[PDB]
């Protein structure tokens, strides 16, 4: 534990990269967290909604 | 519509082109998926439920909507995927002196659960005095038969309804669109498109 | 006034945790503030957009 400042730092920006990522698997209300099925499923006035 | 029919749709190609382009159907509403998109995509989990209902009810075969077959017959999740066909059947399901082959749940204690059939032809009691299983007063046989004839106006004569129900991708799928298979082109940028995952 | 940098920490942190709790008393374009007065007025459907 000696170089604690330094890991602090990198762990905690790998952290906040890990936690941006794992955000675009949530819907957020939508109907799918992906797009790609949104667009696939759906015609544009309600896609446009998701 | 208490007894509705499901039937299961499994390890088959699906066109349903035409079903949108057949102009039979009163109504050809989706809700999860757009008309036009179900050529496209792949599917499992398939069903097939059939009922005959009047032709003021057929609002209610829709998620979230408050009604009577809708709490008592048949209910709909509020997260459904899937269309709902609706067609006009004055011409096969209804009789001249009265057609009461189709019935429905007038009481229950309690509304269903979205997919839940209830055939249990017990007694309701509707009041304090119970009913011991034996009609009386205030206690009502919970089916009532639809008094269909030809004469009678829109809203009341009797319409088809059948639900296609769907889940997304959520599992291997057995039942897919018309769309031909195309040959695989390895370390090349491509868009792609395998069982509906695109 | 001489120990004001001190009283203006204080202050500032609990004005902080006051707005924090007043902000529960708005709608914010809901028919009501409180969750039990929607889940009892409204159905599930329009419930949940609230």
């Amino acid at each position: 534990s000696a170089l604690g400042k330094l890991q602090n730092v990198v762990n905690q920006n790998a952290q906040a990269l890990n936690t941006l990522v794992k955000q675009l698997s949530s819907n957020f209300g939508a109907i799918s967290s992906v797009l790609n099925d949104i667009l696939s499923r759906l015609d544009p006035p309600e896609a446009e909604v998701q | 519509v208490y007894a509705w029919n499901r039937k299961r749709i499994s390890n088959c190609v699906a066109d349903y082109s035409v079903l949108y382009n057949s102009a039979s159907f009163s109504t050809f509403k989706c809700y999860g998926v757009s008309p036009t998109k179900l050529n496209d995509l792949c599917f499992t989990n398939v069903y097939a439920d059939s009922f005959v209902i009047r032709g003021d009810e057929v609002r209610q075969i829709a998620p979230g909507q408050t009604g009577k077959i809708a709490d008592y017959n048949y209910k709909l999740p509020d997260d459904f995927t899937g269309c709902v066909i609706a067609w006009n059947s004055n011409n096969l399901d209804s009789k001249v002196g009265g057609n009461y082959n189709y019935r429905y749940r007038l009481f229950r204690k309690s509304n269903l659960k979205p997919f839940e059939r209830d055939i249990s032809t017990e007694i309701y009691q509707a009041g304090s005095k119970p009913c011991n299983g034996v009609e009386g007063f205030n206690c009502y046989f919970p089916l009532q038969s639809y008094g269909f004839q030809p004469t009678n106006g829109v809203g009341y004569q009797p319409y088809r309804v059948v639900v296609l129900s769907f889940e997304l991708l959520h599992a291997p799928a057995t039942v897919c669109g018309p769309k031909k298979s195309t040959n695989l082109v390895k370390n090349k940028c491509v868009n792609f498109n395998f069982n509906g995952l695109t």
